[PDB]
């Protein structure tokens, strides 16, 4: 069973940086789209990174843009988003997720995460 | 004395093939050495995961054209090294000179269209099942499917799973065996926003783990 | 032998002309190198054995509402092209120029042949090459033509057994 | 996974007949079928380097002069001269060609469609020579250049009949 | 007590002939006869695994296609090859089936009484054959099944007449 | 200068059962493995010992 | 028993240039040492190399 575990969350001062982990167990690792989406309180979840498997490439949303940095390693079975330039709007439940898809909907990702709080302090 | 040996029957002959090497004629030649030569590949698959290579569609033609009717399917095409549509690629050309083979073939999609224009797609593949492939766009999301959007991207890679019988599938797919023989992706197009010309091109090449097994000459000399 | 450092400075020239009537397999070939008119031209015809690379940089001017994929390559042992193999041009060194994601393409080479020193007015080892993947897509708000270039510049280049002159 | 029968210096290390035999030949290995395993697989490379071994099946004595020997050295038996036994002669050769790595595709000429004449491996001699297999060993490959399949006509993808055991 | 006689690898490692030989042939374990030793006691195992070693008499050359092999390969000399000598030939064969290991009672068919036709060892041909002798090597049994020794009509026990020393 | 043999008389003709082995035509082939394959036996009075079966 | 080989086919012929040496035919023969012996040359460019000869 292709599962998604979640860690590197907490508090953080605004304008700092943190990094987040993504521990992947199965043999679909990699052929699988790995990105990430950020749910805000009352809000829908919503795609903020994705990386590709074959020659690495990188997405990011408008939003983040020029900020975020997602990395992938194949010998670990480790996705990571690399965060920095922290802003209040950013205080949000981010989760891990994958597919053969490559999209900004949330619904088409099968597989989620148990995802990780992430709280920036103004 | 002398020691005593026994002539074997049936051993001694010449084999195409054999391991044993000559009798040198002409010694001491010292050649001059081919060291750092740019460009040395010493495994083909090698040469062949590293490079894709076009697909030739209908008409020939390495591009597929958005269609404006009632028909979401762009196109269909057999996933077989000896299909029609992978013809002209290297892959299949490395393939003609083996009988066995096992491993993932990768499927690389680029965007050659124009930035105004936005668009939804989705994959699905299809192993040897059912009797007929899913036509329905939506009867193909109960396949191995992907879906991916020309809006974070214009170069989406999508896997082919090995699904088979035995261990090693054959690559010179038999004159018997008819139905479809194992797989064939289809291609739809979810939607389409002023893409009436606009073009795709489509390239393949190997897997990680793909393999080829057992070397023939099978042409006609 | 000694390096001339003075050779190898660029000279940008032209490749073809991109119009939207040309599909797909239109070729274009350049054999390197040409008539060069500074020094390297003077160390072509007034020394015999040279070796060198190469170093490209091809730009499509135009604008992001046309579409089309163009192909560059450095193909060695140049020779012609039967309609099949088209398909297979990704096997040698390669950039994808499109106006809607990049520009510029970079592409450099080493001096490889069977003779460690050649007479380049016999034998031309690489190419550049320019063929049109997607044909070029255009409307009423995009350019109806399209001019590419080219910078060129070898490197490193050796020469060995200095000749007379001609006067 | 295994990927050694994919491996380019063990699908060369394989005996191929050379179909084109005269009393005096010289062996050039660009003279292989070109739809071959080996020679097909060639064709798909620039650049070479490569011993041989040869089974010839002659009459009389067959003597070997090396590359760049003047052709009247074929009718003295100070050259390697090799005396006929009941089936046929093995030979181990080595590579005497002045270049580094030999070619299979040149642009253009060597004289102050046709690759230059010192691209061999030696001449061979005797009354007649009826057979003539050449061996790669060692062989070394450079500079990939395509390689294509056969093609398909009208249906889907080609068919061969393969072996099976049907009583 | 010693049971080295009864054992499974010791006792199918010994050469039996193959009544069926055409110019062109099939080679498959299960054309062995049926009521032989080697026969017999491979009837009664479900799955099975080996290698084999082949004594042919043959005029010409013989050539070997593996397993899966198109049936027009046969007719190429690029495949494995083998020169006549005098009385026979000897090779070894590997195993070379898409299978783990093979059957000798399938229960239904496999095309979208009768074995698949990928159940074989591969493919022999020359300008014709006279005698070929099949030995497995390392050989493996799974699953026993009923072996049955010859009926008796109406008497007792089964009387066969013993070598004797009788002048 | 060379070993000099002699060629018994007798000896190299094929026997059906003779122990020694064939010069190899086809190198470097792997077959999957058939390890943990349930119902492997390698001695028929192992079977003829475990299992009794009806007179008649 | 004794020792099976196998007569390879192809080899065993005589080649003017061949590495192997023959059989001694008499034996125990010691010949007057020529050492000390002025103007002994090995190599054929070292001579070359040495004396300068003229030009026609």
């Amino acid at each position: 069973q292709v599962q998604l575990q979640q860690s590197g969350g907490g508090l953080v001062q605004a304008g700092g940086s943190l990094r987040l982990s993504c521990a992947a167990s199965g043999r679909a690792f990699g052929y699988y789209y790995m990105g990430w989406f950020r749910q805000a309180p009352g809000k829908e979840r919503e795609f903020v990174a994705a990386i590709s498997w074959y020659d690495g490439s990188t997405s990011y949303a408008d939003s983040v843009k020029g900020r975020f940095t997602i990395s992938r390693d194949n010998a670990k079975n480790t996705v990571d988003l690399q965060m920095n330039s922290l802003k209040s709007e950013d205080t949000a439940v981010y989760y891990c997720a994958g597919d053969r898809s490559l999209t900004v909907v949330a619904s088409s990702w099968r597989y989620w995460g148990q995802g990780t709080q992430v709280t920036v302090s103004s | 004395g002398i020691v005593p040996v026994a002539c074997s029957d049936g051993y001694g002959g010449l084999v195409t093939t054999d391991p044993k090497t000559a009798d040198p004629v002409y010694g001491k030649v010292y050649n001059p050495p081919r060291t750092n030569y740019p460009g040395r590949f010493t495994n083909l698959l090698d040469v062949a995961e590293a490079c894709p290579t076009f697909l030739c569609f209908d008409d020939g033609k390495p591009y597929v054209v958005t269609r404006e009717d009632e028909q979401r399917l762009l196109a269909k095409f057999d996933v077989s090294l000896a299909a029609k549509h992978m013809s002209n690629t290297y892959l299949s050309g490395i393939a003609q000179y083996y009988a066995q083979y096992s491993g993932t073939i990768n499927l690389h999609f680029m965007f050659t269209g124009s930035t105004d224009s936005k668009a939804r797609y989705m994959v699905a593949y299809v192993p040897p099942g059912v009797e007929t492939p899913p036509d329905t766009p939506e009867r193909a999301a109960h396949c191995i499917h992907a879906e991916w959007d020309t809006g974070l991207n214009s170069k989406f890679t999508f896997s082919i799973p090995y699904v088979s019988a035995a261990d090693y599938a054959y690559t010179a797919s038999d004159v018997a065996e008819t139905t479809n023989v194992q797989g064939w992706v289809c291609i739809y197009q979810i939607t389409h926003g002023k893409a009436q010309n606009d073009t795709l091109v489509v390239s393949v090449s190997a897997g990680k783990d793909f393999e080829l097994r057992l070397p023939i000459d099978p042409r006609t000399q | 032998e000694t390096r001339v450092t003075q050779a190898e400075r660029f000279f940008k020239k032209h490749l073809f002309n991109w119009t939207t009537d040309k599909p797909f397999g239109h070729l274009e070939k350049l054999k390197l190198p040409t008539d060069h008119k500074g020094v390297y031209g003077h160390l072509v015809d007034s020394f015999a054995y040279m070796r060198n690379g190469w170093d490209v940089e091809v730009s499509a001017v135009g604008n992001q509402f046309n579409g089309g994929c163009l192909l560059v390559a450095m193909v060695p042992e140049w020779k012609k092209f039967t309609p099949r193999e088209k398909y297979q041009l990704t096997l040698f060194p390669h950039q994808f120029i499109s106006p809607r994601t990049n520009m510029t393409a970079h592409i450099t080479v080493p001096y490889l042949g069977v003779n460690r020193y050649d007479q380049y007015k016999k034998h031309k080892p690489w190419t550049l090459v320019v063929m049109v993947v997607s044909p070029l897509t255009t409307s009423s708000i995009g350019a109806t033509e399209i001019k590419v270039y080219a910078n060129i510049a070898p490197t490193h280049v050796h020469v060995a057994g200095e000749l007379p002159s001609k006067e | 996974q295994r990927r050694h029968h994919t491996d380019v210096g063990f699908i060369m290390d394989r005996f191929v007949k050379i179909n084109n035999t005269n009393p005096t030949h010289v062996i050039d290995l660009m003279q292989t079928h070109q739809h071959g395993l080996v020679g097909a697989l060639l064709r798909a490379a620039t650049y070479y380097f490569s011993d041989l071994e040869i089974v010839v099946r002659h009459e009389g004595n067959l003597t070997w002069v090396p590359n760049g020997a003047p052709e009247a050295a074929l009718s003295n038996a100070g050259n390697p001269t090799a005396y006929n036994k009941a089936p046929f002669t093995r030979l181990a050769l080595p590579y005497t060609a002045p270049h580094r790595v030999l070619a299979t595709v040149y642009n253009g000429t060597s004289k102050y469609t046709q690759l230059p004449a010192s691209f061999n491996f030696g001449a061979i001699r005797a009354t007649d020579i009826s057979e003539l297999l050449v061996r790669m060993k060692r062989a070394e490959l450079y500079c990939p250049r395509p390689l294509l399949a056969v093609e398909v006509t009208a249906q889907d993808r080609h068919k061969q009949k393969i072996i099976a055991p049907a009583k």
